């Protein structure tokens, strides 16, 4: 499928009321295809994972819709070993944990008894992908961001969207949760991302992977683009338009 | 600084607006939104009737609410142009001598000599007697001679670009 | 401020030139409106021979003594203003406020409808309105007997025509284009001048505090040397654009003074000057930064062809018409 | 630039008000240490046991 | 560049000022060809009031006109009527006012 | 071009001025020539009284 209007965030921390502004920052281009990325990840027998390595083309826009805790976390890095610094983010049910420290390699969730859903539901198997290294850096434990608003009797889907980007060393994480009815991928409507987390950790990042606990998500790449943001009432982004999609958009940006 | 009624969203801090001027801030302690405005300024001007007749003047500050903020004479007065000090607002009306703005004209007139500021009067009020049947035919005339001045041409000039810019120096 | 003195006296004319423009705008308003010597007023009764003048004469119910036609013009012209006063830029008020501008306009109406046109050449002499129109038909080439033999029909034709004017402005959004572009060009030029402060003009930063603080004084002067001339040329361009634009308005201000002198204080024989057709009379109406005329013209219709001959011979001698055509 | 002036108005200079003091409100409330609590404990120890 | 900017400013000021003078020169040429070489019916063009004739006078860098005008006075009200009915048919004035 | 954008808006002023001049030239021909609504046609025979 193709992304329709998602991929817009607040570029700065400045309040502007009822104004039209122009922006040059990196953005997800309008009307661009997104790959489905389905992983079965049933944890059966020896190994059934559908995780390839992704090239990290100038930041990642990520979208997901789980039930409670199916999608768990991330590793960012280049060599994906203890040689180089690697980001790891885990949303534990109590509080999130963020660890920049070098790890040898990630462990695996337990390949337990075949009855994964018959009677096995006890919360356990902290499968501890984190390893031990000497030169180890600071951690940024804070409030969980994956709080789910309860979906009752269907027609409720808390869609999760997060943008991870790296600018001049600093690593920016933007988050939003949309509890809207949806039956199609990335439904219609306009949603602007708030700035959530900043990291002053300057390392090279070219690769990343996802943690799925178990025992479905859309990934897009950002590009440098010029948009026309509109601020209305109490600094709310009601709309933003492209400047290179079609000639009408070019005239809108010009005028 | 002044109190602000505009509601901010929690994440953003500044309050910038059209062009590049900062318009609002938030308190770094107790987290209170404030409002900003530049403190007042303006130009000054001097109203005089000439050194031939007198020496008293009456200065004026442009666009300053002198009732709201003190500037630091004879009297104080409020006008849409600004604050006028050195003259009193007489209630009668005459013709205009020295214009100020928003229909205020000042002159050096007696009540024993002082500078006064009044309201402009467009002329003597006159009425005519319209009727269903009324005509007025003049019986005598007057051959007048007016005058009119018109510029025709200015003074011809010419320049030497090399001589003016470079003072006979071969390097320049 | 010390660095500005070594360049000399550049902005002395820049303050002097803008003073000359400012005093000129208080002079353009003078001869367009103050063509009269005494302020007239209409009598309490308003029966002008069957002609309805309620749309252009002032209505005293509102606080401002304005007319219903010009009231629609005020709402249509729309003027931000707050940010312009924040960088040393000032907006001086006009000498003549809008109340006395309407009073000059009301004076010109009262002299025109009651005294005819003689108040522009001496003392005002009253004359009833149905005979004044008889003296304007006489100056286009038709005879006085036409008017009184069709007085009631012309009255309805004038009254219905003046009601169409009010709806004509409201329907067309491009009606008051000329006045709107005047205030649009001034505000747009101001915003481009204010936004020039954010430009660096090939310097370290656009804030003078940061150049003084983050860098040492000995090469701070050469950095603000490039910053001042970038800001100075932006100020020089604004005055030069204003100087050219002020001359264009004066060309329009002088033309508006002529139309008030000829089309209002008399009947003009210049073809298609006052209006499209044979001219009868006119009406002035005030407007924000401009004037609006209401020209009343004459247009023939309902043709019929005939046969003609240029002379008549009766007793061996040719005959020529005194004033007319042989049909 | 004369000793004689004619009647009318003449702009001479400009008026500007001046600042009075300075206000600096750095972040809230403040960061602080508990080592000062050590001072209000009560007893100490031996001489080979500083 | 500071001195060359001065000529660039000075030439620009003279070009604008010379355009204003030519507008006044064309108006003076029209007034000499209408208020002097004939009689002009334009209202308030050759002076206030009804116009008779004019006299040019030379001046340093200009011209001075002496308009001779006509102004009525000594008004007196009268009672009038649009026409006259003598024998059942209206009679209209050819050049005057029924006073 | 990385230096010209850094100087501000010195092209928009000189692009909005030449456009105003260019659209004015097409306006000038309208008042001078297009003074008639309909287009009249001359008769074929051309004996206009000698």
């Amino acid at each position: 499928t193709n992304s329709f209007t998602r991929g817009v965030y607040y570029p700065d921390k400045v309040f502007r009321s009822s104004v039209l502004h122009s922006t040059q920052d990196l953005f997800l281009p309008f009307f661009s295809n997104v790959t489905w990325f389905h992983a079965i990840s049933g944890t059966n027998g020896t190994k059934r994972f559908d995780n390839p390595v992704l090239p990290f083309n100038d930041g990642v826009y990520f979208a997901s819709t789980e039930k409670s805790n199916i999608i768990r976390g991330w590793i960012f890095g280049t060599t994906l070993d203890s040689k180089t610094q690697s980001l790891l983010i885990v949303n534990n049910a109590t509080n999130v944990v963020i660890k920049v420290c070098e790890f040898q390699f990630c462990n695996d969730p337990f390949l337990d008894v075949y009855y994964h859903k018959n009677n096995k539901s006890w919360m356990e198997s902290e499968f501890r992908v984190y390893s031990s290294a000497n030169n180890c850096t600071f951690e940024y434990v804070s409030q969980p961001f994956l709080m789910d608003l309860e979906g009752k009797q269907g027609n409720f889907k808390n869609l999760r969207e997060f943008v991870f980007k790296n600018i001049d060393g600093y690593f920016k994480i933007y988050s939003k949760h949309t509890p809207i009815n949806l039956g199609r991928d990335l439904p219609q409507g306009f949603s602007a991302l708030e700035p959530l987390v900043d990291l002053p950790i300057g390392i090279n990042i070219t690769r990343f992977q996802t943690l799925l606990a178990l025992h479905a998500y859309y990934v897009g790449y950002l590009q440098p683009r010029t948009f026309l943001l509109k601020y209305n009432e109490n600094g709310t982004i009601t709309d933003a338009v492209d400047c290179a999609l079609d000639p009408l958009s070019e005239t809108k940006c010009t005028l | 600084l002044t109190e602000s009624n505009k509601k901010f969203l929690p994440f953003q801090q500044f309050g910038r607006d059209i062009a590049d001027t900062t318009d609002a801030v938030r308190d770094p302690q107790t987290l209170e939104i404030l409002d900003i405005t530049p403190c007042s300024f303006g130009g000054v001007s001097v109203i005089t009737p000439g050194t031939n007749t007198s020496n008293q003047v009456a200065v004026l500050y442009q666009g300053v609410n002198c009732t709201e903020v003190p500037v630091a004479g004879s009297n104080v007065f409020q006008t849409r142009a600004g604050c006028l000090i050195g003259a009193e607002y007489v209630n009668s009306s005459y013709e205009c001598d020295i214009p100020i703005g928003a229909g205020i004209c000042a002159s050096y007139q007696t009540q024993s000599q002082s500078i006064i500021a009044y309201t402009m009067s467009l002329g003597a009020e006159n009425s005519v007697a319209y009727s269903n049947n009324s005509i007025a035919i003049p019986t005598n005339f007057t051959i007048s001679v007016t005058t009119e001045i018109l510029p025709v041409s200015m003074t011809k000039t010419s320049v030497d670009c090399t001589m003016y810019i470079c003072g006979d120096s071969t390097e320049c | 401020s010390n660095l500005l003195l070594q360049y000399g006296s550049f902005c002395t004319q820049l303050k002097r030139a803008l003073t000359g423009i400012a005093v000129e705008q208080d002079k353009n308003t003078q001869e367009v409106f103050a063509q009269v010597k005494q302020i007239y007023k209409t009598p309490p009764i308003k029966y002008f021979g069957g002609f309805n003048f309620s749309q252009i004469l002032p209505d005293p119910s509102k606080p401002s003594k304005r007319s219903p036609i010009e009231d629609l013009l005020f709402n249509k012209v729309t003027l931000l203003i707050c940010a312009q006063k924040f960088n040393g830029l000032t907006v001086l008020p006009p000498l003549l406020t809008d109340e006395m501008i309407a009073q000059y306009t009301s004076a010109l109406l009262a002299g025109t409808i009651t005294s005819g046109w003689t108040f522009g050449a001496g003392p005002a002499l009253q004359i009833p309105f149905p005979m004044q129109m008889a003296y304007r038909f006489n100056g286009i080439g038709v005879t006085q007997n036409v008017l009184y033999e069709n007085q009631k029909l012309i009255a309805n034709q004038f009254n219905s025509a003046i009601g169409k004017i009010q709806d004509s402005l409201s329907s067309t959004p491009s009606a008051l284009g000329k006045l709107q572009d005047v205030v649009n060009h001034n505000a747009q030029a101001l915003n481009t001048l204010v936004k020039q402060l954010s430009s660096k003009f090939g310097a370290i930063s656009s804030v003078l505090n940061d150049i003084l603080s983050r860098l040492d004084p000995p090469e701070a002067e050469v950095q603000i040397d490039r910053l001042i001339t970038g800001r100075l040329q932006s100020l020089q361009t604004y005055v030069t654009q204003q100087l050219i634009r002020a001359a264009e308005i004066r060309a329009s201000a002088n033309l508006a003074a002529t139309k008030m002198s000829e089309c209002v204080l008399g009947q003009s024989k210049r073809v298609d000057f006052c209006g499209k057709g044979y001219h009868l009379m006119s009406f002035p109406q005030s407007a924000p930064h401009g004037v609006v005329f209401l020209h009343v013209t004459y247009v023939p219709a309902q043709e019929k062809n005939f046969t003609t001959a240029p002379a008549i011979c009766h007793d061996g001698k040719a005959h020529f018409p005194r004033e007319g055509v042989f049909v | 630039k004369s000793f004689t002036v004619e009647k009318g108005i003449y702009q001479t200079s400009n008026f500007r008000v001046q600042p009075t003091e300075s206000i600096v409100r750095f972040p809230n409330i403040t960061n602080l240490c508990p080592f000062d609590e050590v001072f209000n404990a009560t007893r100490f120890a031996s001489v080979y046991a500083w």
